[PDB]
RNA sequence: AAGGAACUUUGCAAUCUCACCCCGUAACUUCGGAAGAAGGGGUCCCCACGCUUCGCGUGGGGCGCAGUGAAUAGGCCCAG
RNA sequence: AUUCCUUGUCGGGUAAGUUCCGACCUGCACGAAAGGCGUAACGAUCUGGGCGCUGUCUCAACGAGGGACUCGGUGAAAUU
RNA sequence: GAUGUCGGCUCGUCGCAUCCUGGGGCUGAAGAAGGUCCCAAGGGUUGGGCUGUUCGCCCAUUAAAGCGGCACGCGAGCUGGGUUCAGAACGUCGUGAGACAGUUCGGUCUCUAUCCGCUACGGGCGCAGGAGAAUUGAGGGGAGUUGCUCCUAGUACGAGAGGACCGGAGUGAACGGACCGCUGGUCUCCCUGCUGUCGUACCAACGGCACAUGCAGGGUAGCUAUGUCCGGAACGGAUAACCGCUGAAAGCAUCUAAGCGGGAAGCCAGCCCCAAGAUGAGUUCUCCCACUGUUUAUCAGGUAAGACUCCCGGAAGACCACCGGGUUAAGAGGCCAGGCGUGCACGCAUAGCAAUGUGUUCAGCGGACUGGUGCUCAUCAGUCGAGGUCUUGACCA
């Protein structure tokens, strides 16, 4: 699962490649804008949690640079998930969206498959611009 | 502890069979099992998995394959139950020869 | 040192109320349906060395 | 109230609909019923209901007078319900029906003598930064010349399982009477083979 | 718990050395006594042998060949006593229980062919 | 498993590295060194061909998940 | 490593630094062979940072062996 | 003739001068959000950076990130960072030896628990016959947490901006319990691959050693979480603060002195678990039955019902204990069939200079899984185990 610690993937042009998990939130995307934390403990983050997290390491020139404390919402856990059917999907690498406090991402587009978990958790947009929802 | 005679195992079976299904053969080499994505408001979608099979744990009900594929530039692996409703059909694409029944070594 | 010890002289009795559970069981010898010397219930007899007929050399 | 006598016998995969959901198949042969004790027989009401077979070669003189008082047939296990009847004997044809949430109550599997980590979380020390309280083995155990001795119930390491327990609140996926079979969701305690007592929700939502 | 099934009380190759250093003395002199557990660990062990024996082609006794370093006591069950359990459902070694003994208080046994 | 120093007085401890070829190698320097710096590649089997022979190079072929294929066997760096 | 007030003040790195690096200077009680300042190379030296790896840690699990338990033989100790 | 010292870690438990949830009065309380005081400790009270810290500062969250007590709780539990040994250095004091509000680097924290206490598990006796089994619950334990979204309702309220109580829905977190179907982990020899070496005469095929699996890949049952399932409740009773009905003493007023009602995450019951050594030892159903022994061996001795001993095992287990079988037998092993694991065996044949490939071969091999079958061993046999005190009362022809 997804820790404070633990290094994600940006899988959006927001311009961070790299990102470290500060904290891991109780993902509260709901009714008006985001809605706030659904406790203060729960230690992992699981594709479509929203986390706090800090960036490590951001391209030359892009809206989000190094250094500055972000929140994504993970899309890609090397964790598997579990449908109800009883399938289970893993990808090779955790990876996350960097968003605004709208849950909408920071950035033009996202890269990769997104987890299809984000299309129940209400994520909508991040849904829009992905280029596969496994 | 209750020590009825009885022959647990198809007790099981008869409790099984009922959700149990058949599939082409294959062992590994690729697959595409075209799945249905009901799961979209009503709307019931239609997504195509396929790739390389790495693994067929289990037997009955519980049986299942593993089909490793990358899809826009990142490794993806799905576990998939013969008998999951949201499979429709699946379909051998091409036989492999390999050597063992796993290629976790393929994860790579 | 050595760290635990005792506090102090145990009772020759209270050293007794202790040993109340150390009495040997008997054995509970058969009697060897030949030879009829006793016997250990589902072993061979020593003495015949029969188990039925004879197993066991004289 | 109501209830019945079975043996644990697997889990397994079934999907009701679109969703693969586990249960736990357990038989619930008939149940026949072995004595009624009554407010005015025995002080408080409740059946006896009895559940495998036992050769009649294996039963005790003093039991079969008990069975034969109402001409069953040695069982070799009886247990009671309180609040329960009908006439004949007990199977789950009509007593429980599917959707029926329910509790299953069996032994649990036996862990045998288990530490405190193991037994009650624990936690124990380092692994590392010094020491020989390893892992496991506790801390400390009270505080001192103070309540100058350890609380009753300190947690501690000790025969850990084989005890009575209840799950609660159990829907009930399917039964297939005549075969006196029955497919709980989610986990019963205990070994498979093993007894299990399975009633009306005690007390559910 | 522990609920497995086997046995060990030495390493995991001392315990296949024995097996096979009992196997071949029970099959190399039709009996043996020997410490009461030892002779169960040995039982089924040694019967499942006779049973690969019971094969005679080429592979039945190179299987035999790995659990029977000695070549004379191979032919032995080979060609002389796995031949002769033809007719019974495998099914022959059986174990005698003796007496304890004096030494460290162990009760022996004889485990036959 | 997933994570990866979140442990903690301190990555204590335990991993990683780990041999021999080839390529490649910074600041700073008393020009010796810093260097095994750092980093990357190779390494088995068959055959032909040529080579200074044990051995080796070249080309083609072969097998495994993997070829110092099992034992011996540097973790590295910046700064004070 | 010589600063008391003190985690001094600014800067650096960090999401966040009583530590560490760089400046400043108000050097409680620096200072030139009880040597002053610097200095490549060397250190099982001391301090801070980073990359890699990891059961150090989130949480622990499973497995192995050697004790611990049981039976037969021999049979101590501190203490009191 | 020694009560180990700071901090941490582990383990807790208690007070309330309550941090958060729960109930209330007043507010300068429109609603939303607060303030404040009263009642109330059930449960809960996060993770990091800096420092030995305790504290505190800061990051990022939270319903909240309470304050204290228990030898500033806890070293016969661990650590040993801090500081009140011996080395060394700097600054400072001393002529010196040395020293210090100081600073800094280094520097052995003692297997085996007697008694009480505590967690587990037996043995004895008792419970007025001797037994098999089913139970009542005296009492006691565990649990008791909280968010967010939706509905009511864009309603009541409000100029607007904003925006409810009450009640009804869902969905998380953390905690726990059980479980292994799933997803994974492990699986010390279940299958295969690989190297060096020694051996089975040699070739081929195998074995050992390279951990206490030589290494690698995989892996059933079991065990296990980061995996599953379920749970904290409802109703009820009596209450706190607080609010009230009828109503005098003070012909009015008054929650009050007669009386009566509402009213909290709290108390009692309820839920799950233990439970008659509840020596006040309870209840129910069933079985065995009234033997033998001359004031010389005064009581034990045959026995019934039943059970133990012993053997063979177990999802039970440290040992005891507990469950199953013990030939009128399917208890365990073997054996057969099947499952599942591994992944195509040895031999032969063919292709190739060969290394190898292919065919025979979804081969071969085989721990624990499902069944079947008397092939094996549970043989034989022994030991223990009732004849029921007395008083009163009630009923029987
Ligand atoms: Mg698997
Ligand atoms: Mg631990
Ligand atoms: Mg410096
Ligand atoms: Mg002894
Ligand atoms: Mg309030
Ligand atoms: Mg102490
Ligand atoms: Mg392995
Ligand atoms: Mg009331
Ligand atoms: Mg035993
Ligand atoms: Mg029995
Ligand atoms: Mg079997």
């Amino acid at each position: 699962m997804i820790m404070p610690q633990s290094r994600l993937d940006v899988a959006d042009n927001s311009g961070a490649r790299e990102i470290m998990c500060i904290r891991v939130l109780n993902s509260g995307i709901g009714g008006k804008g985001l809605t706030t934390g659904g406790g203060g403990n729960k230690r992992y983050a699981h594709v479509g949690d929203i986390i706090v997290a800090s960036v490590k390491d951001a391209a030359p020139r892009g809206a989000v640079k190094a250094g500055d404390v972000v929140k994504a919402v993970v899309v890609r856990t090397s964790h598997a998930i579990k449908r109800a059917d009883g399938s289970t999907i893993r990808f090779d690498r955790n990876a996350a969206v960097i968003i605004n406090n709208q849950g909408e991402p920071r950035g033009t587009r996202v890269f990769g498959p997104v987890a299809r978990e984000l299309r129940d958790r209400r994520f909508m947009k991040i849904v829009s611009l992905a280029p596969e929802v496994l | 502890q209750t020590h009825i005679k009885i022959n647990r195992g198809e007790l099981l079976r008869g409790i099984e069979q009922d959700h149990t299904r058949q599939l082409p053969d294959f062992r590994p080499g690729d697959t595409v099992r075209v799945d249905t994505k009901v799961r979209e408001g009503n709307r019931t979608r239609s997504q195509a998995f396929e790739g390389v099979v790495i693994a067929i744990n289990g037997s009955g009900s519980r049986k299942s394959f593993t089909v490793r594929k990358i899809s826009f530039g990142e490794g993806v692996e799905r576990v998939f139950p013969f008998a999951s409703p949201l499979v429709n059909q699946v379909t051998i694409v091409e036989r492999g020869k390999v050597r063992r029944a796993k290629l976790y070594y393929l994860r790579e | 040192a050595k760290h635990p010890v005792p506090k102090k002289k145990t009772s020759k009795s209270k050293r007794d109320m202790r040993r109340s559970h150390h009495a040997l069981t008997a054995p509970n010898l058969t009697e060897c349906p030949q030879c009829h010397g006793k016997k250990l219930s589902h072993h061979i007899c020593p003495n015949c060395g029969y188990y039925d007929g004879r197993q066991v050399l004289a | 109230m109501k209830g019945i006598l079975g043996t644990k016998i697997g889990m397994t995969q079934i999907w009701k609909n679109d969703r693969a959901i586990p249960v736990t198949v357990v038989l619930a042969g008939p149940c026949p019923i072995v004595q009624r004790k009554t407010a005015q027989t025995d002080g408080y009401e409740a059946v006896q209901i009895g559940y495998a077979p036992k050769a009649e070669r294996k039963v005790n003189k003093p039991m079969q007078g008990h069975f034969a008082k109402a001409g069953v047939a040695p069982t070799r296990i009886l247990r009671e319900f309180r609040g329960f009847a009908p006439d004949g004997d007990s199977v789950n044809v009509d007593i429980f029906a599917e959707g029926e949430k329910i509790d299953a109550t069996g032994t649990s599997k036996g862990k045998g003598t288990q530490g405190v980590m193991k037994r009650w979380n624990f936690a124990g020390g380092p692994a590392s930064h010094g020491s020989k309280k390893w892992h496991r083995r506790p801390g400390s155990i009270g505080q001192r010349k103070t309540p100058g001795r350890v609380y009753k119930g300190k947690r501690m390491a000790g025969h850990m399982g084989m005890e009575r327990v209840t799950v609660q609140n159990l829907e009930v996926v399917e039964i297939r009477a005549g075969e006196n079979l029955i497919l709980v969701k989610g986990a019963i305690p205990g070994a498979n083979g093993g007894l299990v007592v399975l009633r009306s929700a005690a007390k559910a939502s | 718990h522990g609920k497995a099934g086997r046995k060990l009380n030495r390493n995991s190759s001392a315990r296949v050395a024995l097996a096979r250093a009992q196997a071949t003395a029970l099959l190399r002199e039709g009996r043996i006594q020997t410490t009461l557990t030892k002779a169960k660990e040995l039982r089924p062990f040694v019967e499942q042998l006779i049973t690969t024996a019971k094969g005679g082609d080429l592979h039945s006794r190179r299987l035999v060949a790995q659990d029977i370093h000695d070549k004379d006591v191979v032919r032995k069950v080979m060609d002389e006593v796995a031949p002769k359990y033809a007719e019974r459902p495998g099914g022959y070694t059986r174990i005698l229980r003796v007496g304890t003994r004096r030494g460290d208080g162990v009760t022996m046994a004889l485990i036959e062919l």
